[PDB]
């Protein structure tokens, strides 16, 4: 997007931008050996960064009012704040303890962290 | 003046940083070097020579050239007394820090 | 000639400095009577060398401004000019334009006739008798006339500075002085905070 | 410490250029 | 999708670390020669 | 000059106005279709010759046919009908040129689609011309300071020399064509004529809110008073995007053979190949591979190898090429850009993959070269440059040991990390071009080892508060590197100690 950039819109905008691309495109750069090999042998920092980018790949994904007969949960209004602020709080790791299950089909971090928290509850 | 004029005051400097161990000695140094920076700063930008005759025959608004130069001449005149300034530096300056001197 | 008064007041500075040995001279005396060294150099030789760095910019401030005005005022001078000059050909245009019009254009058509049949019975067309040009010509050279009477008037019709034209260069000059005064030191930020130091910030000026 | 006596007194003796230059650019207006 | 580049900058990669440590030996084994 | 005088100057230059008329044969139009006139007629009519139809717009007679003559339309071809007049003006393509043209935008043909006024000039020059030969041309000696680190010290340009900027889409191709623009303007400022540099931007295939959010870029930096910005977007015909590059080529050859220096920017020459195959194509012409014609690398190549450094007995003067090539998806084994890659000197290679990691500008530097190498750099810049270079291909090598092994030595971390700050250093933002001078303090301060000490995280800042701290208290400094073009020792200490110095005292986070 043209749009993206520091002075159209907030500086933290873009920079939250910015790490979620990085992430991505360094677990995209690890996808081939993973597959033909596991993540054991992979570094720690590595390791780190699969988990986060499953995460983050995962919490992009929402459900839509549209697409709501298909999978039967009901949509999700996303405001702006609300999506910085749970991608940022996702990159500094807020999120990293509870499974990546939580993150499906959420439309703020606050609903996919009550989800995890109630399954941590369960057990 | 340009060179070479400045080198005793980085050793002082030098060897004030060096007695300073803790971090606030250090952050005061810190402080104290900025200063020295700030004063000792050279200007070299080689102030151009204005030749008012050139603007005044090319082209220009009459009375208006010699206007400016007559108001440019006499800002020139002015100057810094440096004599008053240095007799009030050397005559006195900070007894708080006299009194460290004492000691 | 800056760099010679430079020179003169660095050992201006350096006299007044080299004094200090009779303020000893005077403790000597006192003591009589009852019955680090190198900081003061270092911060004398600095505020010398600060003074002297500090009158040479202001002297590049001052002409630098000096010479900005006269280049702004030259530049809309020029624009003043073309703008007269730019009148000038929109006119003729429009007289070729009304000549288009009714209002003495039989004549044009006419002339024009006579010099197509005159391109048609040679190899080629050349305009050599057509009536735009020297109509054109008719009303430039009164526009011409009018404007060259003597170069006196020339002074202001030339350069018509409007008030608001030479307002925008005082403004200029003013608000570089602003600038220039108000334009204060940027040290370390959060460690002058000692309150001699924010009222000199404050009352900069 | 001493460092900070020195900080204040060379601190005391600062804005005395900008003043100067207050005085003689106010002095007259270029124009 | 690249794995031929992995495995060239995994070779390059750990062939320089064991031969810079190689260099290392040899200067020092042969300073040592040439001295005497 | 008086107003009168001038004003009676302008009545007489006015006055001694000629126009001839002469018998100009003309022919009838067989067809038309898809932009291309077969035209009866109309014999004695040159290859390339343009021709006027009744509307007024022109057109080029391209195939000359023992029946007809084929002709591309300049413009849209609604208004042309059956057995419609072809004048021929009898002049092979032109375009106006001159120093007016600055600061304005026009099309392929020349006209100004500004708005601003008509074009105040008298010299008209052809479009396709012989190329300089042997003889005329010089070495390249001068720097061509795009701004960009990375560029200007692994990549150095010189004046006359042709540089691709090679890329996949939205990888910062046009980003550093823009800078390199910006970083001109402050010759241009400054009365330093051997180093001004025209700027000449030909956009090609491009959608017109593009390069006016471009002008408006520089109108906004006032580097627009030094830029000509040519300018043949998708709606418009497919010839005119073909005479663009030529055109703006041939205004660039102007500040060539007058002494003076020129700086052409072609946008996508892929968008010039692809409306030279739609003209040829539709001109019944046989196809290539990929349905390009045959002779599309003698197109960029006759075009290309105009740019050159002329000698000084013709006045020293140059014409400096960046042509952009788009790929898609990384494959430089295609046609055009096989060809193109040919043509040129060197080529900047973007990579999608090093943009999206945060090494922006994606530029990679392991294919990145250029063939004048270091002859065009300053004396202080080459010194660093080597060392920069053998540091960065150290630091490739081991990346992907770390990965895996896991495993780092105390020298191999010391080299890993020293790369890992040089990558961070050559990062650098967009519309923000660097002055060479200050590029070689921070790049001085990389190689020697200091930035090794602070966290990679603080190095985009810590050069620019040393760079404001060297402006202000160092300006001395500067002026030397900047006039001499040179390192001296002094410069050297004096550099090597106040960089330390400055990591120490500023703010910063010191464990490595
Ligand atoms: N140095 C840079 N720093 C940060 N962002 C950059 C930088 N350079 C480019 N970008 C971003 O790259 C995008 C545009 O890249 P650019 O248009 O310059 O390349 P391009 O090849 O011309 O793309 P296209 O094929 O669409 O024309 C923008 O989003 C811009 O913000
Ligand atoms: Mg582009």
């Amino acid at each position: 997007s043209r749009m993206l950039d520091p002075i159209t819109i907030g500086e933290e905008h873009y920079t939250v931008a910015r790490g979620v691309q990085k992430l991505l495109q360094d677990y995209k750069s690890l996808q081939d050996i993973i597959a033909i090999l596991g993540v054991d042998d992979l570094s720690e920092e590595d390791k780190l960064v699969v988990a986060r980018a499953r995460k983050v790949q995962k919490f992009l994904s929402q459900p839509f009012f549209m697409s709501e007969v298909f999978s039967g949960i009901p949509g999700r209004f996303v405001n702006l704040k609300q999506n910085i602020a749970s991608f940022k709080a996702l990159l500094e790791g807020a999120g990293d303890e509870y499974p990546e299950s939580c993150f499906y089909m959420k439309g703020d971090l606050e609903e996919s962290l009550a989800a995890g928290r109630a399954d941590a509850l369960k057990s | 003046q340009a060179p070479g004029n400045q080198d005793k005051i980085l050793k002082w400097i030098s060897t004030l940083s060096n007695k300073a161990t803790t971090g606030e000695s250090r952050s005061y140094c810190t402080q104290l070097s900025s200063l020295v920076s700030f004063y000792n700063k050279q200007h070299v930008e080689q102030i151009p020579t204005i030749d008012f005759n050139e603007w005044k025959s090319v082209i220009s608004t009459q009375g208006l050239v010699d206007k400016v130069k007559e108001n440019y001449e006499s800002l020139i005149k002015e100057q810094y007394n440096t004599d008053a300034i240095s007799k009030q530096i050397s005559s006195a300056s900070s007894k708080a820090l006299d009194d460290i001197e004492n000691e | 000639q800056v760099a010679q008064a430079n020179y003169s007041k660095f050992r201006a500075d350096y006299s007044a400095s080299v004094a200090a040995f009779q303020q000893r001279i005077k403790t000597i005396e006192k003591e009589n009577t009852g019955s680090h060294t190198s900081y003061g150099e270092i911060r004398a030789d600095s505020i010398n060398n600060f003074l002297a760095n500090e009158y040479l910019r202001l002297q590049s401030h001052i002409t630098s401004r000096a010479l900005n005005i006269l280049k702004q005022a030259q530049a809309y001078e020029t624009m003043n000019q073309a703008a007269l000059l730019q009148k000038l050909i929109d006119d003729a245009t429009s007289a070729i334009d009304n000549a288009l019009k009714g209002d003495k254009k039989a004549e044009v058509l006419a002339r024009s006739l006579d010099s197509a049949i005159d391109g048609l019975s040679k190899g080629y067309m050349d305009y050599q008798n057509d009536p735009l040009l020297p109509l054109i010509l008719s009303s430039i050279e009164a526009n011409v006339k009018k404007i060259t009477t003597l170069s006196a008037q020339e002074q202001a019709n030339l350069i018509g500075l409007t008030a608001e034209q030479l307002k925008s260069i005082k403004e200029n000059d003013v608000r570089a002085r602003k600038e220039f005064l108000e334009s204060q030191p940027k040290l370390d930020n959060n460690l002058k905070n000692i309150e001699s130091v924010k009222k000199i910030l404050a009352t900069w000026g | 410490n001493m460092a900070k006596a020195y900080v204040h007194d060379i601190c005391g003796y600062i804005d005395v250029a900008n003043k100067e230059n207050v005085r003689i650019l106010s002095k007259g207006d270029l124009i | 999708t690249r794995e031929e580049e992995w495995l060239d900058k995994r070779t390059k990669s750990q062939e320089k670390v064991y031969f810079d440590q190689e260099d290392r030996k040899a200067m020092k084994r042969l300073l040592e020669k040439l001295n005497t | 000059l008086s107003t009168g005088e001038a004003s009676v100057v302008l009545a007489e230059k006015i006055k001694g106005i000629t126009q001839q008329n002469d018998i100009t044969e003309y022919g009838t139009v067989i067809s038309i279709g898809d932009g291309i006139a077969r035209v009866f007629g109309l014999t004695k009519v040159q290859a390339g010759e343009m021709v006027e139809f009744k509307s007024g717009i022109r057109g080029m007679a391209l195939n000359l046919e023992t029946d007809n003559v084929g002709v591309v339309v300049l413009g849209n071809d609604r208004d042309i009908k059956e057995g419609d007049v072809v004048k021929r003006t009898g002049a092979i393509v032109d375009v106006p040129i001159g120093e007016a043209m600055c600061g304005r935008v026009f099309d392929a043909l020349g006209n100004p689609i500004d708005g601003l006024g008509p074009l105040k000039t008298t010299q008209r020059a052809r479009v396709e011309i012989k190329a300089p030969g042997i003889i005329p041309r010089q070495s390249v000696r001068q720097p061509m300071q795009t701004g960009i680190k990375c560029v200007d010290s692994l990549v150095p340009i010189g004046r006359g020399q042709r540089e691709l900027i090679i890329g996949d889409r939205q990888t910062g191709k046009t980003a550093i064509a823009i800078d390199t623009i910006l970083n001109q303007k402050e010759a241009f400022n400054t009365g330093d004529v051997k180093k001004q540099l025209y700027c000449i931007y030909v956009a090609v295939g491009q959608k017109r809110s593009t390069i006016a959010n471009l002008v408006s870029i520089l109108k906004q930096h006032d580097c627009m008073k030094f830029t000509i910005v040519v300018c043949a977007t998708a709606s418009d015909a497919a010839p005119l995007q073909f005479l663009a590059p030529y055109s703006g080529c041939a205004i660039g050859e102007f500040f060539r053979d007058n002494g003076k220096h020129a700086l052409i920017i072609y946008d996508d020459l892929s968008k010039q190949a692809v409306a030279y195959r739609q003209m040829s194509l539709l001109l019944r012409r046989p196809p290539g591979r990929e349905a390009y014609p045959g002779d599309v690398f003698y197109l960029h190549s006759r075009l290309l190898e105009r740019a050159a450094k002329m000698n000084d007995s013709l006045g020293g003067g140059s014409l400096t090429a960046l042509p952009v090539i788009e790929t898609q998806a990384g494959d430089v084994s295609a046609y055009i850009p096989t060809n193109v890659i040919s043509i040129t000197d060197g080529q900047i290679f973007l990579e999608t993959e090093l943009f999206y990691k945060g090494i922006r500008p994606a530029i990679n530097v392991g294919l990145s070269v250029s063939r004048v190498g270091s002859a065009a750099q300053i004396k202080a810049m080459k010194k660093i440059a080597g060392n920069l270079k053998l540091t960065l291909a150290t630091y490739r090598e081991l990346a992907a040991f770390s990965q895996f092994g896991s495993d780092l030595d105390a020298k191999t971390q010391q080299q890993l990390n020293t790369g890992e700050r040089l990558v961070e250093m050559l990062k650098q933002n967009q519309y923000t071009p660097m002055k060479v001078e200050e590029q070689v303090c921070i790049i001085f301060a990389g190689v020697k080892g200091f930035l090794d000490a602070l966290v990679t995280s603080e190095v985009l800042k810590f050069e620019k508060k040393f760079l404001e701290h060297v402006r202000t208290n160092h300006s001395a400094l500067l002026k030397r590197i900047r006039d001499s073009g040179d390192l001296s020792e002094v410069d050297t200490n004096e550099l090597n100690t106040i960089i330390p110095l400055f990591i120490q005292e500023g703010g910063f986070k010191l464990k490595a």
